[PDB]
């Protein structure tokens, strides 16, 4: 006999989509890009709560992290047919919890009508 | 675990929109000269634990220069940043390490040659070999488009920590929590109704 | 030895 | 705040609230900080701060208030020196020098302050630039005296010699007037035999290492400059490539004074000289081999490692020996007792390169170019390098990088450089590639090296390599890559390998046209795969059948559009039955690409009715549809408003332009097809965008909807910008299309509102203009009234907003001014100043695509109205504006914010001041009032200037003005010269008291 020599664990991706993040600037009326990467839909094994984690590319920080909650309500942006526009109560990716109105643009019209069906999806879910 | 980071170059190079994006992942369309200097902490995650830069976002207009090579005192790395669209930028690069240098004797330092997104380049990736004999690392990078956004950041941590394999991992993600319908509707509809920017971007 | 390659080339699919 | 006291400079200065301050802006963190910050830059920024730098360096106790004080003070000895009293130069002098001497005497001090230290040897350093040696001649001198007593003063000498080297030889073109440059340059070279004789001693006589680093050092900047004489003709290089490469700490300054002597003005006749360069080569390279690593040593290892200092090392490695050889190796090639160096110090090369690192490689395949082209052309050389050779083709064909087809310029740059090498190393030993780049794939079906990056990395050599080899080496060895890459799917199973071989696979047919062209049914069957291919859905598939098929036709087409033996059409008709199946599950853009091939084979095919007869083949599909929309959309255009119909209008359009790119003037009988009814289309689509902007206001501009339709109006005017660019007929052009398209675009543009005109209509007018300019001065005169006034209003209230309006402007202002300048005659004098306004205007713009068009505008306009002889629109051109045209010009040249243009506004300046001096302004530019009669135009001039740069510039002395004018006027035909001078002045106006005589500098 010879000697040899995150915290996303406990969840489930529902949905994985591509997508470019923005933060509403009330006081400086414009969109403000926070992030590029992949948005996930996560369900959580225990509670079975549906949550949206988004992370950059490369740093992979943490740019959006909130449940989806049954009030919330996707609507379209003057600008886009590729995007909607929703405001979120507590969000978690910077901090304490913050509020914020989310814009969320995807690569193709119908990613982002897929998303919104996942969205109301998880939106029963929970 | 902090080290502290000085930023140099011209002025208009983009060294404030560089920081921006790292800090809040926006991008700044407007050009407002830094005046003097800025610091900003900046943290990343990685296998060895958190890393956290105190970036010293310093002016590159002469005229808002304020206390110019005071600001690098005590530094423990550096960016030396300028624009291949603007030969100028390039041609005083060597000024730039030259007074760098003479306040920092040996940190590790990045010469970044940003906006590669821009078609028309003016600097061409020959003819950037100033850090050859300056033991520089060289990237190529574009705050807009973020190519190689990340690697000056990655290639100091692995100097600055000493270990070669150091790499940027995911922060956790704590689970969020579970939680005035008039006053959110008065926001969301100013928000409706600004076009979201760039719309012509694959994303 | 080139009808060789032709013929691999066209039975050559996904 | 409480911080805010030492700004006020009646009372003391308390230097405890100084150093609180200092504390929380560089140990603090958030307001505090901030605020302390401001509070910093406000205090070294009164102008008598300096007054209070002998209090802080006396008292103070933190040595970051002193580092400040001293700059406070550098930014006195660097502006305002000459202005002082002489007694203050004195004075700021003395506590100069001794706060340099009490903190050299204490060890403490000495040792822990050596930022303090450093910047105070640079303080003194810019007082020797005012003061020495005319008023100094001593200080070299006594330099070397002081340092005979003290190791720590002697190391602090050669911090201060380094760095006035520096200031002298390697920043003084910038920052000095050419004669203080020779003056210092001359000062410093008098007296270099004793500063050298100093340097010498302290190096043999060995001592403190930190001594020894710090001569070695200065050392470095000497031999930027010094006579070769200092280096060949003393110990030095013995002492260099021997004693100092042993100890670490000396090494990495040591390698790198090697480096610059291996590029000292050294005589090629001395055979002793030849003999010592040998030599030190020899020493290090043997120094390197028993101190630090073995030839056999694995850098690449080593490099990844990173201990210590090695990177560093390596790097400074790679830089000596590349620099050596690349001058040197002829002197190591013919002495058979010299061939083992030669081969170590290249085989060192060779493990250099294995390293992983970007930036190093490309500094060691600069060397791999320069050693293998030398080897191409020079007789009797190449077989001393075969081992050599033979090695690097391995490193090159394992470090390829991606080439543009299989975005990053880096890698596109990189490519380039590997494949003029490789195609070196492949004339150079044709057999002995071929070997190599076999038997690498043989370890591909092993599976021992299989890897997507590893089939790639050998595909794309592979590829590199085309055109080396004979025809008939190169057929079998392409069948058999070929046939190897095919038989490597039959083990890789799963769609994901499948596509890489797929894609490298055709990425090597296409690199090989040569074969493609000799084997007709062998073409076909490849183009038919691609075809396949354009069904195939998985990732990257279809877009890599397309970039391949347009590949192949570039360089094949000639046999798509003859017919073949055994067929029975030229295949270009095959491609174009099947052209709805081929392509019926692509996306738009890579149908587009497809057609765009297609019209490359079609423009080959030269008879005129065969040609055409394919076009409309070709065009078939968009056609019908085409007609199809062309009768729905006029009888109810409602229907533009449905976004299907207008992407598919987008879409066609799109075809178009793909199919006139390739074709050019071939393109017309299509063009004549759609041209009316594309122009109708472009109308009603503008009154829709208009009809938006009304109902919904300005923001309707960003709506899918709109963009939609302006994706329309663009297309339409890119599709007869690239047919008009590169018709053959412009007879036809003139005829036939140039008056509807202006009907169509011109009024369309004036009267819509800013945010809605599309500056596409500017760029299509530049082509317009460029190509049948000269044949439709009435169209010019219309273009000029249609968007000349407006769009300038865009773009005069900042230099941000409109801003690709803004650069199409001012080419299409160029062009005009270039083939049409009779069109700015007939302007009202009312608009003609608002064209003189936007030259200017553009000459403020920081963005070099306005500036640069700009100043050439100016310049051309000048030249048009000197062709115009003395008549009265040039006089009265030159009473108007050719003082503002110079005083414009100077006041970018001397702002500072416009440092890009400096070449183009020395050139227009020079024009300017040269009419006059030539007497080409036939009338007095001054009044009957402001100066007598009879004055001439020179002298008026020149009073213009001494009045406009003495209230520009107050504090220049009359004098100094008088001599910058005399010489920069004397010096209007040589340009070189006069940028000097121009360089002189905008040194001299930073500072006071510049030296008047500089300005003789050419004499
Ligand atoms: N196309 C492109 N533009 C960029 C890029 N990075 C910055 N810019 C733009 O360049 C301009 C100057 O940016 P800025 O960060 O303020 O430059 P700076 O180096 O901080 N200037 P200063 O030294 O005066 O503070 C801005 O308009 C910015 O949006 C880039 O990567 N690509
Ligand atoms: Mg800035």
């Amino acid at each position: 006999h010879f000697e040899p020599v995150t915290m996303e664990e406990d969840e489930e991706v529902l949905y994985k989509v591509r997508a470019k993040l923005f933060r509403f600037d009330a006081d400086a009326k414009e969109w403000k890009e926070r992030g590029t990467g992949d948005c996930k839909f996560l369900k959580n094994k225990k509670t079975n709560k549906v949550r949206i984690l988004m992370r950059r590319d490369k740093t992979l920080k943490i740019c959006a992290n909130h449940i989806i909650a049954p009030e919330y309500t996707l609507k379209p942006n003057v600008g886009s047919d590729r995007s909607w526009v929703y405001a979120c109560t507590a969000d978690i990716a910077e901090g304490e919890a913050e509020a914020f109105t989310f814009a969320i643009r995807f690569g193709s019209k119908e990613n982002a009508d897929k998303f919104k069906e996942e969205f109301e999806k998880a939106q029963e879910i929970n | 675990v902090q080290f502290k980071l000085v930023l140099v170059g011209d002025g208009g190079t983009g060294k404030t929109t560089f920081v921006k994006r790292h800090l809040t992942g926006e991008f700044e369309k407007k050009y407002v000269a830094t005046l003097g200097v800025e610091v900003h902490p900046l943290v990343f995650h990685t296998n060895r634990g958190p890393i956290k830069f105190n970036v010293w976002d310093t002016a590159g207009q002469e005229k808002f220069g304020g206390l110019r090579d005071g600001y690098y005192i005590q530094a423990q790395c550096a960016i030396i940043m300028f624009d291949v669209t603007s030969r100028v930028t390039y041609k005083n690069v060597p000024n730039w390490h030259r007074d760098l240098v003479r306040v920092c004797e040996n940190i590790p330092i990045v010469l970044c040659g940003n906006k590669v997104d821009i078609k028309d380049r003016k600097v061409k990736a020959k003819s950037i070999v100033f850090h050859r004999k300056k033991n520089l690392q060289y990237y190529d990078i574009s705050a807009k488009s973020n190519y190689n956004f990340e690697k000056p950041f990655l290639w100091l941590a692995r100097k600055l920590i000493g270990d070669p394999n150091l790499e940027f991992v995911a922060m956790p993600a704590l689970a969020p929590p579970e939680v005035l319908a008039a006053q959110y509707e008065h926001d969301l509809e100013v928000a409706q109704t600004t076009a979201l920017p760039d719309e012509d971007d694959d994303l | 030895e080139l009808d060789e390659l032709m013929a691999s080339l066209s039975d050559f699919k996904f | 705040g409480s911080m805010e006291g030492i700004l006020d400079f009646s009372n003391d200065l308390d230097i405890a609230l100084l150093d609180q301050v200092v504390s929380t802006f560089y140990q603090g963190s958030g307001v505090q900080q901030k605020q302390a910050q401001e509070i910093l830059t406000k205090f070294q920024d009164n102008p008598d701060a300096w007054q209070k730098a002998d209090q802080i360096l006396q008292f103070s106790t933190n040595p970051q208030s002193k580092f400040i004080a001293l700059s406070i003070l550098d930014k006195l000895i660097t502006r305002k020196w000459k202005l002082l009293p002489n007694d203050h130069r004195i004075g700021i002098r003395n506590f100069v020098v001794g706060m340099i001497i009490s903190m050299c005497q204490d060890d403490e001090v000495f040792k822990t302050q050596k930022n303090l230290i450093n910047k105070s040897d640079l303080t003194l350093v810019q007082i020797l630039k005012q003061e020495w040696p005319q008023n100094w001649p001593e200080f070299i001198p006594e330099l070397i005296g002081s340092s005979s007593s003290s190791v720590n003063v002697c190391e602090n000498n050669m911090i201060v010699l380094k760095l006035l080297s520096e200031e002298v030889f390697d920043f003084s073109a910038e920052q000095m007037t050419q004669a203080k440059a020779l003056h210092l340059k001359n000062s410093m070279s008098k007296e270099f035999e004793q500063i050298f004789k100093l340097c010498f001693q302290v190096l043999e006589q060995g001592s403190s290492s930190s001594l020894i680093v710090a001569t070695l050092e200065s050392l470095l900047r000497y031999l930027h400059w010094i006579p070769y004489r200092y280096i060949y003709e003393t110990n030095i290089l013995e002492l260099l490539s021997t004693k100092f490469m042993t100890s670490p700490d000396t090494r990495a300054i040591t390698l790198k004074c090697l480096t610059e002597v291996s590029n000292l003005k050294i005589p090629q006749d001395n055979d002793l000289i030849k003999r010592q360069t040998v030599l030190f080569f020899q020493n290090t390279l043997q120094q390197i081999a028993t101190s630090v690593m073995p030839v056999t040593a694995d850098l690449k290892a080593t490099y990844a490692n990173a201990n210590g200092n090695d990177q560093s090392f390596l790097q400074d490695l790679a830089m000596f020996l590349t620099t050596y050889l690349a001058r040197n190796r002829a002197l190591l090639e013919s002495d058979e007792s010299l061939r083992e160096l030669l081969l170590n110090a290249h085989q060192y090369l060779i493990q250099l390169s294995k390293i992983e690192e970007r930036e190093l490689f490309k500094t060691t395949l600069d060397y791999w170019h320069n050693l293998v082209a030398d080897l191409f052309y020079e007789p009797l050389k190449k077989h001393i390098y075969e081992e050599i050779c033979s090695q690097l083709r391995l490193v090159i064909i394992e470090n390829m990088v991606r080439p543009e087809e299989d975005k990053e310029s880096d890698t596109i740059q990189l490519y380039k450089s590997e494949r003029e090498v490789l195609v070196y190393l492949t004339h150079l030993n044709v057999i002995d590639t071929e070997e190599i780049m076999i038997s690498k794939l043989a370890r591909q079906i092993d599976g021992s090296e299989w890897s997507w990056h590893n089939i790639n990395t050998l595909s794309w050599a592979i590829g590199s390599i085309s055109g080396t080899m004979s025809e008939d080496t190169e057929k079998r060895f392409v069948v058999t890559v070929i046939k190897d890459l095919l038989g490597l799917c039959e083990q890789k199973r799963g769609k994901d390998n499948k596509a890489v071989v797929a894609s490298d696979i055709m990425y090597v047919v296409g690199q090989y046209p040569r074969f493609l062209k000799a084997h007709w049914n062998f073409l076909r069957t490849v183009i038919l795969k691609l075809f396949e291919f354009m069904h195939e859905t998985h990732e990257g598939v279809q877009d890599m059948a397309c970039d391949t098929f347009i590949k192949i036709v570039q360089k094949c087409k000639y046999h798509f559009v003859i017919q073949q033996p055994r067929e029975s059409e030229p295949f270009i008709q095959t491609i174009i039955r099947d052209i709805q199946k081929t392509t019926a599950d692509l996306q738009p853009q890579q149908v587009h690409t497809f057609y765009k091939a297609c019209g490359i084979i079609i423009s080959e095919e030269r008879s005129v009715a065969e040609r055409n007869r394919l076009l409309s083949d070709l065009m078939q599909l968009p056609n019908m549809a085409w007609d199809t929309i062309v009768e729905q959309s006029t009888a109810n255009p409602t229907l533009l408003l449905d976004s299907e119909t207008v992407k598919i209008i987008a879409n066609i359009i799109k075809t178009n332009v793909a199919v006139c790119t390739s074709m050019g003037a071939d393109f017309y009988p299509q063009l004549g097809h759609i041209y009316y009814n594309m122009l109708q289309l472009y109308r009603a689509v503008s009154s829709m965008i208009s009809a938006q902007v009304a109902a919904e206001g300005l923001i309707a501009t960003k709506t899918p909807k709109v963009r939609g339709l302006r994706t329309i109006k663009k297309e339409i005017l890119k599709l007869v910008e690239t047919y008009i660019s590169k018709a053959r007929n412009l007879d036809d052009v003139v005829k036939v299309l140039v008056e509807p398209l202006l009907n169509a675009v011109l009024e369309d543009y004036m009267n819509n509102v800013p945010d809605a005109r599309d500056a596409e209509v500017l760029n299509c007018m530049t082509t317009v203009v460029e190509k049948v300019g000269h044949m439709i001065p009435q169209g010019v005169i219309l273009i000029l009234q249609s968007v000349f006034e407006c769009t300038l209003d865009m773009i005069n209230k900042d230099f941000t907003e409109y801003p690709e309006h803004r650069v199409e402007f001012y080419k299409l202002l160029k062009v005009i001014n270039e083939k049409s300048f009779a069109a700015f005659l007939e302007l009202p004098p009312a608009a003609f100043k608002l064209f003189v306004d936007a030259i200017c205007w553009a000459f403020k713009h920081n963005n070099r695509d306005v500036e640069v068009n700009g100043l050439q505008i100016a310049l051309d306009l000048v030249k048009n109205i000197e062709r115009m002889g003395n008549v009265p629109f040039a006089n009265e051109f030159h009473k108007n504006y050719f003082f503002i045209f110079v005083s414009e010009t100077f006041f970018v040249l001397t702002d500072s914010d416009h440092k890009s243009g400096f070449s183009k506004q020395a050139l227009l300046l020079m024009k300017l001041i040269s009419l006059v001096y030539d007497n080409k302004i036939s009338v007095p530019l001054y009044q009957e009032a402001e100066v007598p009669q009879g004055t001439s135009n020179q002298v008026y001039l020149s009073q213009y200037l001494a009045n406009m740069l003495s209230n520009a510039f107050p504090h220049l002395t009359s004098e100094q003005i008088a001599s910058f004018l005399s010489a920069l006027t004397k010096q209007c035909k040589d340009l070189v010269v006069f940028k000097g001078t121009l360089r002189d002045f905008l040194v001299q106006i930073k500072e006071v008291g510049g030296d008047p005589t500089d300005y003789l500098f050419a004499e």
